RNA sequence: GUAGGGGAGCGUUCAGUCCGCGGAGAAGCCAUACCGGAAGGAGUGGUGGAGCCGACUGAAGUGCGGAUGCCGGCAUGAGUAACGAUAAAAGAAGUGAGAAUCUUCUUCGCCGUAAGGACAAGGGUUCCUGGGGAAGGGUCGUCCGCCCAGGGAAAGUCGG
RNA sequence: GCGAGAGCUAACUUCCGUAGCCGAGAGGGAAACAACCCAGACCAUCAGCUAAGGUCCCUAAAUGAUCGCUCAGUGGUUAA
RNA sequence: AAAGGUGAAAAGAACCCCGGGAGGGGAGUGAAAGAGAACCUGAAACCGUGGACUUACAAGCAGUCAUGGCACCUUAUGCG
């Protein structure tokens, strides 16, 4: 214990097999769909259905899943063919408000946003 | 001007009662009988190029 | 109803010159990938024209150069490709699938002779 | 001196907002309306209390009569004897006793027919 | 008990004074089943990382849901309508981390008193070469009239 | 409501007199319902007696007692 | 017009992992990264992931009073 502040220092606090695209320009819930096939899976199924699932989105959650695997194996010494995505989501990051004209001179905006695609990937196993 | 227009915000439920229905259909990936890599039924194995013999090139 | 029996997507005179399109591509190269529908149109199109470049009559190639503009391509489908075909029950020329594309999400695919 | 209203309304806020729970959608997360639904909120509380009174006296009447008719007597009947015996003088709890103690409520039950004709 | 009058108080900042508190941790934030007749107050834990409670008195830009209020942020409509002339496009080949959308070739189609060419005005470097790949380009883009760097413009008689 | 005019002794009509309530009045009753009827809410209570209204079932309480009336469903839309 | 704030000090992240990049995970500096440069605090609307109790004969200002079921019990097992 001690108390917070001696914690801080005795602890460094990481994040095992976990990795994030940050600022992903896409709309998180566009996104979404294709994070969602991929939840709670044999990280290779995600590896294999993204490879054929048609949405756009999937290169950005292919390369966050390979990034999380990267880590689950390297960083945090884990056995990959037991792998799989323990957690995955999508939030949304700033927004990039851009102007647009309209007929008879009104205006609006278009909202390009973007999003936070963070995936989870956790050792399995039964027992 | 912009006509019919709705009557009230929709709930952040009905919103979503709404969208129960847009959830994507995994694809049913086959596993390719050559290279063993997970292929698309009656395509041929981007992986391999077979569809029994080697149709695209490798 | 609808129950007709072709296809377009374009006016009456595109439809006719992509068909010849891809007629004469697919002879000068016996292979070609391209949207799965339109090797679909294609088929049966091209394999009719194999069939009239198959009798070697000045006829049968004055009636293919018709739909083949090209004066190599028919040469060729008249004295090189209708000739091969001979022995086969007006049959050939398959279409295999490929993946979707990234550009439009269209699957693609290939006709070949 | 200016004088802001800072940390003031948030909390005034958060006092209200808290007191909505199982408040449903907006009416739980939107101050204005999760507020005004505490006015409507006071008209049923205050008036509820004067009111449980009424419901509840009706829940025991129900019954210290299909017990009172478990017999051949009936409410009515069966009360204003107990009453014929200024003895008798519980009604606070005679439903319970009706409905937990068969043994006793007849009892009751016939002590007042022996105090009726 | 409405307009209205009268009474007692809660809270916010600033100021004077008293008691103090704080890096083993202030304010602010966040959670809570306690306390007070209310306004409100406290305890405990989490966050936080430096200033800060309580009490008496004084001064106030002192308390908010309303004003088609003001500024800002984020929602609904909804992944809907649109993607800006119905002059079409096809294949091959090449480049590339990735291309329907770039480059090459070969065809097709549209303009041809023009959708060709030369100036003016107006705009300025937009020109050329090599790079680029955020944002702009209603979609891709390895490309661009976009970003970066370098280069380019030459008059005794053309205009002044 | 009662007393008058105005008005077709029409109008949730209009203008005065006068009482009451709403307005500034919650509670029970009249299906629902400002003002009609009974009643004027200092706070708490799973306690009690009543008002007006009610006591087949939907809701609390006699499908009570006695002597009659109408067969129409009168009851639960008017007259010569 | 709007626009402030790394840390005491740059010690501003050598080297390795996935990625074209953006981004991120380790390592290392630092009291602290539960300060990393779209860097003091970081409320609320608004989006989302996981869990608990629920919901597919139902007419609903969205609560309130009452009871039962389920879960949990740091001002809190006897009341909640
Ligand atoms: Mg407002
Ligand atoms: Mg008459």
């Amino acid at each position: 214990f001690r108390n917070k502040k001696q914690r801080k220092q005795q602890v460094k606090l990481r994040k095992p097999g976990f990795a994030v695209a940050k600022y992903v320009r896409m709309s998180p819930r566009k996104v979404r769909l294709v994070v969602d096939v991929i939840r709670g899976k044999s990280v290779q199924d995600a590896e294999d259905l993204l490879r054929f699932i048609p949405r756009s989105a999937s290169e950005p959650v292919a390369k966050v899943l390979n990034s999380a695997k990267a880590n689950a194996l390297h960083n945090d010494e884990m056995l990959e063919d037991r792998l799989f995505v323990k957690e995955a989501y999508v939030d949304a990051g700033p927004t990039l408000k851009r102007l647009i004209p309209r007929a008879r001179g009104s205006a609006n905006i278009i909202k390009k946003r973007t999003s936070h695609i963070t995936i989870i990937v956790a050792e399995k196993g039964n027992k | 001007a912009k006509h019919p227009v709705p009557k009230k915000k929709t709930s952040k439920s009905k919103r979503d009662m709404r969208r129960s229905h847009h959830a994507l259909t995994a694809p049913n990936l086959t596993e390719c009988p050559q290279c063993h890599g997970k292929k698309l039924s009656h395509h041929i194995c981007p992986n391999c190029g077979y569809y029994d013999g080697r149709q695209v090139l490798a | 109803h609808g129950k007709a029996g072709r296809k377009l997507n374009r006016n009456s005179s595109a439809r006719v010159a992509l068909a010849r399109a891809q007629a004469t591509a697919l002879l000068r190269e016996g292979r070609i990938q391209t949207t799965l529908t339109k090797a679909k149109e294609l088929r049966p199109f091209v394999e009719q024209l194999i069939t009239t470049a198959k009798g070697g009559d000045l006829h049968s190639r004055r009636l293919v150069a018709q739909d083949i503009h090209d004066k190599d391509v028919v040469r060729k489908v008249m004295d090189e490709v209708a000739p091969k075909y001979a022995e086969r029950p007006g049959g050939y020329t398959r279409i295999l699938r490929v993946g979707t594309r990234r550009g439009d999400g269209v699957t693609m695919a290939l006709i070949e002779l | 001196p200016r004088a802001k209203t800072g940390i003031v309304r948030r909390r005034r806020h958060k006092k209200v907002l808290k007191r909505a729970k199982g408040f449903w959608g907006s009416r739980s997360k939107q101050y204005r309306n999760a507020f005004q639904t505490l006015l409507n909120a006071a008209t049923y509380e205050y008036r509820d209390r004067r009111n449980k009174k009424r419901d509840f006296r009706r829940l025991w009447i129900q019954r210290i009569n299909a017990g009172a008719r478990l017999h051949g007597m009936n409410y009515s009947t069966f009360i204003n004897g107990l009453k014929r015996a200024n003895i008798d003088l519980n009604r606070k709890v005679l439903a319970d006793i009706a409905a937990r103690e068969p043994e006793a409520f007849k009892a009751l039950v016939d002590a007042s027919r022996n105090a009726r004709q």
